[PDB]
């Protein structure tokens, strides 16, 4: 389990893994919130929009990570 | 010798290759077309399509001479300048689309 575990935390861990892995979300949240303006909404949100609504909060925690966590 | 690397020999040429997905397009379009409507009617389209395909390869034909053929020869250079053309406008013109 020890060679097999190191290479699923190396792929995981390797920048151009975290890069396509942000993109297939990117891309999947552009599919998402492309069906919920597209098609009607109703007044509470839809199972399509509360996972829009995850995603750009998340990405708003993230965003001030790199505020606070940057150099000076 | 081996015939998986005649194959692979002759998968090389482009306008052979697609020469011979048109033929089998075109006998496909054929059974459609000998058996009654709407089957006939989808192998005239079949059969419309393969012209799509058979005036571009009088593009290879016209290579021969030797004013055209290099102009030929540049079409399919600046096509794939075009394709990063397509990308980007594909952003844009979707982005207006979902839009309006
Ligand atoms: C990894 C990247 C490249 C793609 C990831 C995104 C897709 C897997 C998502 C984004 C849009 C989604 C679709 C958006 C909306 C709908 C309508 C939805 O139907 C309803 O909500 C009403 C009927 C029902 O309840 O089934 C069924 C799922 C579906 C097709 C979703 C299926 C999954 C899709 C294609
Ligand atoms: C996290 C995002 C950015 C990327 C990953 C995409 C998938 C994990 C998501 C995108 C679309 C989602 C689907 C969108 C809509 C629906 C319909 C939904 O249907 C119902 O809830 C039916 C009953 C009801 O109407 O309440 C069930 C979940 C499902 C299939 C979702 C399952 C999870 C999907 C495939
Ligand atoms: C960014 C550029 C370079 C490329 C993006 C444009 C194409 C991907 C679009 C533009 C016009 C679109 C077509 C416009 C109309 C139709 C007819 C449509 O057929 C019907 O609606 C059935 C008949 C009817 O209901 O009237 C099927 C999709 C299709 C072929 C569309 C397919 C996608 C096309 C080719
Ligand atoms: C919202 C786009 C993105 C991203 C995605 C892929 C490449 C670059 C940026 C993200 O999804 N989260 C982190 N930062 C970002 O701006």
């Amino acid at each position: 389990l020890i060679p097999l575990g190191r290479k699923i935390y190396e792929f995981y861990n390797a920048p151009i893994v975290k890069f396509w892995f942000y993109t297939l979300a990117y891309i999947g949240y552009l599919m998402l919130f492309n069906y919920i303006v597209l098609v009607k909404m109703e007044r509470w949100p839809s199972t399509q929009e509360w996972i829009v609504i995850s995603y750009i909060f998340t990405l708003g925690i993230e965003k001030m990570r790199e505020i606070l966590m940057s150099e000076p | 010798g081996k015939l998986l690397q005649k194959v692979k020999v002759w998968l090389q040429e482009y306008w052979n290759v697609t020469d011979l997905i048109a033929i089998l397009l075109f006998s496909v379009g054929m059974i459609l077309r000998l058996q009654d409507q709407p089957f006939r009617s989808d192998g005239r389209v079949i059969y419309c399509v393969n012209i799509i395909y058979w005036y571009i390869r009088l593009l290879d034909i016209f290579g021969v001479n030797k004013y055209l053929g290099p102009y030929v020869m540049m079409i399919g250079k600046m096509m794939i300048d075009m394709m990063y053309f397509v990308i980007i406008m594909l952003v844009v013109l979707m982005s207006f689309g979902v839009a309006r």
